[PDB]
């Protein structure tokens, strides 16, 4: 991360499709370098379809400029998450903040 | 505000500290500006240009 | 006649860093000795950095193992900064086996009686499944300086850049010594950080030996 | 034109401008020297500015 | 084999006029050129047993700013010419030399009272010209022994900046030399002058000796 930023880092990192952002708030059921399973909360759940949010991360694949894009989980097992919370850090990201 | 935040820590408010030569052990005169700067590595690599 | 220096005191102010004192020193020899010993101590001391790793089901370091929260690359990056004291060998092979949820510290390395892990809180990775195991062989060897994996180059052998240097920081200062009922004398205090794998006085002795052996080129005792 | 094109650029000129200068009261002012060599020894040993 | 460093050997000594020389060391370990060069430079500049001319006593002029009849240059140049007087002495620490002269022509070092164990390595070192014959000069110069450079400021007596160390210039320059298959090894190039009391190789050897004996409580 930058030590000196402008506060515009979080918006730029969240509003691009590199991080993995929690669709629905819940509790982290399971974490792995490749997968995140989130147990949704009762208040935020549909009548049927108990369901759980599964985010498959994007490991070492190739970008247009031959660089490397790679998603790293930043949450840990058994942790709360609200909506709009970054779960995985894309390339040049650090706990949601943009880090170039 | 920068000077106040420097004074919160135990750093000098001038921003410039005293340095020593790495290979002669001799104090440079003229306190120099040291600090932390955010460096980028641009995608112009010399092993792609040679 | 110059008054020769002596190792008066060694204040081990912590496990990490220590504070050696040299006394008494004449005019202008404090800075000379301090800077020469700083350069030798910071540049060339022997260490025991990790060199190679074999994880059991891994082919290359750009892969992902199942049930570990870490990429294999960051597992290596955590091993690259692991402190250890190989006692009586040039090269040894340690082994780590673990299963079950939780962190995997350096205390989980098989003991291998003729070595010593200095920091057992150093965390390597995080297992995140009860029926998930990690088993690896970690090759440690003595060396000097910094030799990247490339400059010293099977299908499971993951080289890691080796950083055989136990010293992080050397600071020093000369200050007056009211000694011998005589003014106009110095005392050289050397504060030195370490990863914990080289006792300070032996580091000073080795640096002084190096300096003297280099001075032998253009003198004759 | 006639003018040189091997004039020192920016760091060399800064060094020669700092070096060839005068301060109205600096360390070791107003002593008498035997030549450039003694000036250099005085400066390196630390006994003069 | 982690203690097996690289040991150099003096690749040459480009001898020049007896007081001037240029030693060269190749190949040194990465970064050892600067530490060796700086240590030798500091020892040679700031700590060397040597003999100098500390004090002088002109009979007539008491105060530091006056004049003699018969000599075209004032006393400042006299003291400067005395600082150029290279001297050797045996176990004795201080002695009183004297130079009484009268007549036209220069006053060199070849007419100081040669008595005693002292000797002068440049008898032709002109001290001062006399432009008359009736004018006489009488000096009494105190030589001494010391361990570097001691200005007058740090102390009809006349004080002279006592330069004890025999070296008048020491300068090293680390180059880049390569052993057959290693990129970055150093090459130290010492170049130095002295006042003729000891040739440069002796000075370098003595400085290295001093440092080595300083490092006997550790090795």
């Amino acid at each position: 991360k930058p030590l000196v930023g402008t506060g515009m880092e979080r918006a730029v990192a969240v509003d691009s499709g590199v991080t993995a952002v929690a669709k629905r708030g819940g509790v982290v059921q399971y974490v792995d370098a490749s997968r995140i399973v989130i147990k949704v909360n009762e208040d935020e759940m549909y009548p049927g379809e108990a369901g759980i949010d599964i985010y498959n991360l994007t490991k070492y694949t190739r970008s247009n400029q031959n660089t490397c894009i790679n998603q790293m989980p930043c949450v840990s097992l058994g942790e709360p998450v609200e909506r709009g919370d970054v779960l995985a850090d894309g390339p040049s990201t650090d706990l949601g903040e943009l880090a170039l | 505000e920068i000077k106040e935040l420097l004074k919160l820590g135990d750093l000098p408010t001038s921003g410039q500290i005293r340095l020593y030569d790495g290979r002669t052990g001799e104090q440079f005169e003229r306190p120099v500006t040291v600090g932390y700067m955010y460096m980028l590595k641009l995608n112009h690599l010399v092993d792609d240009k040679m | 006649e110059f008054l020769k220096p002596r190792l008066v005191d060694i204040e081990q102010v912590s496990s990490t860093h220590a504070k050696v004192t040299l006394e008494p020193l004449e005019r202008g020899f404090g800075h000379t000795l301090g800077n020469a010993l700083r350069r030798i101590l910071l540049s060339s001391m022997p260490g025991c950095a990790v060199t190679e790793v074999e994880i059991d089901g891994v082919l290359h370091e750009y892969s992902t193992k199942e049930g570990v929260q870490e990429d294999i690359l960051e597992i290596l990056l955590n091993l690259k900064g692991l402190a250890v004291r190989v006692q009586g060998k040039d090269e040894v092979i340690l082994t780590l086996n673990k299963s079950g949820i939780g962190p995997v510290t350096a205390a989980d390395i098989t003991h291998d009686g003729d070595v010593e892990i200095v920091k057992p809180q150093h965390v390597i990775c995080h297992l995140t499944d009860e029926n998930a195991s990690i088993s690896m062989r970690i090759k440690v060897q003595r060396g000097r300086g910094y030799v990247p994996a490339s400059t010293r180059i099977p299908i499971g052998r993951l080289l890691v850049d080796a950083c055989y240097s136990p010293v992080e920081r050397i600071a020093y200062n000369v200050e007056a010594a009211r000694v011998e009922q005589r003014t106009d004398l110095d005392k050289l205090v050397i504060e030195m950080e370490t990863n914990g794998t080289i006792d300070p006085e032996e580091a000073i002795r080795r640096a002084a030996t190096i300096l003297a052996e280099q001075l032998e080129a253009f003198v004759d005792l | 034109n006639g003018e040189p094109i091997i004039v020192p650029s920016q760091d060399v000129v800064l060094g020669l401008y700092y070096m060839t200068r005068d301060c109205v009261n600096a360390k070791g002012e107003g002593m008498v020297l035997t030549g450039p060599k003694e000036a250099e020894r005085l400066y390196r040993s630390g006994l003069a500015s």
